[PDB]
């Protein structure tokens, strides 16, 4: 994933 | 370091306990909100293909770790920064004084603040953190890596963070207080003693993550 939720 | 080795012992220390084989668990007798984390992650952005990872911490400062190895730091009163060089320099600045050297970074780490605040969730936004000492520091981000699995972030508080990507849940090992935060799949936020959790043990599922743990923490100490 490229960033958090 | 000496965080990172303690961090080790502790992890290996619970986990040699077989803490999910005992008769009776009691995982509840290990909480300790004491020992709850001051700062973690809330949220993060790799955008390290062209400048590098910005993260927000819990207290609404922002951080970039840049790919040019330098770190800039925007606390949360949105004017005051903290700029470390490549060489370990160390600067406190402020956004509004005008230092143009600086300009294009600091609007780099206003993009990454603005993209988490319009975009991004807030890992633990129903938890108070721990009150922490008056003049201590504001951590910035050592390192981090990611696994097909999880994303590790090391503070330079010596806490390290796990996040889990398929099931969103969440560790915050802090080595000062030997202790583990474990943030689950509902985001209930639970705090225990490592040395407690050897005591009392704990479920398969947080178990599962303490051993995950370990060979993360063994990850880091073996980049040094």
């Amino acid at each position: 994933p490229l960033h958090s939720t | 370091d000496c965080h990172l080795s303690d961090m080790l012992q502790q992890l290996h220390s619970v986990n040699a306990s077989k803490p999910s084989e005992r008769g009776l668990v009691r995982q509840e007798e290990a909480e300790d909100p004491a020992c709850i984390p001051i700062f973690w992650v809330s949220k993060w952005v790799d955008y390290s293909d062209k400048y590098g990872l910005g993260y927000q911490l819990c207290d609404n400062s922002v951080g970039v770790l840049f790919n040019d190895s330098t770190r800039l730091i925007l606390y949360n009163d949105g004017d005051s920064l903290q700029y470390i060089e490549r060489d370990g320099t160390e600067s406190y600045l402020t956004v509004s004084s005008h230092p143009n050297s600086l300009m294009k970074k600091i609007t780099l780490l206003k993009y990454f603040r603005n993209y988490m605040s319009e975009h991004l969730l807030k890992a633990g936004a129903n938890i108070t953190p721990r009150e922490g000492d008056e003049l201590a520091r504001l951590p910035y981000l050592r390192t981090w890596f990611r696994t097909r699995s999880a994303i590790i972030l090391h503070l330079s508080n010596g806490s390290v963070q796990i996040n889990f990507f398929q099931d969103h849940t969440k560790l915050i090992l802090c080595p000062l207080m030997a202790a583990v935060t474990y943030i689950d799949e509902k985001r209930d936020f639970r705090t225990y003693r490592l040395s407690l959790l050897e005591e009392y043990g704990c479920c398969k599922e947080l178990a599962s993550r303490l051993r995950y743990a370990r060979t993360m923490v063994d990850k880091l100490l073996s980049s040094r």
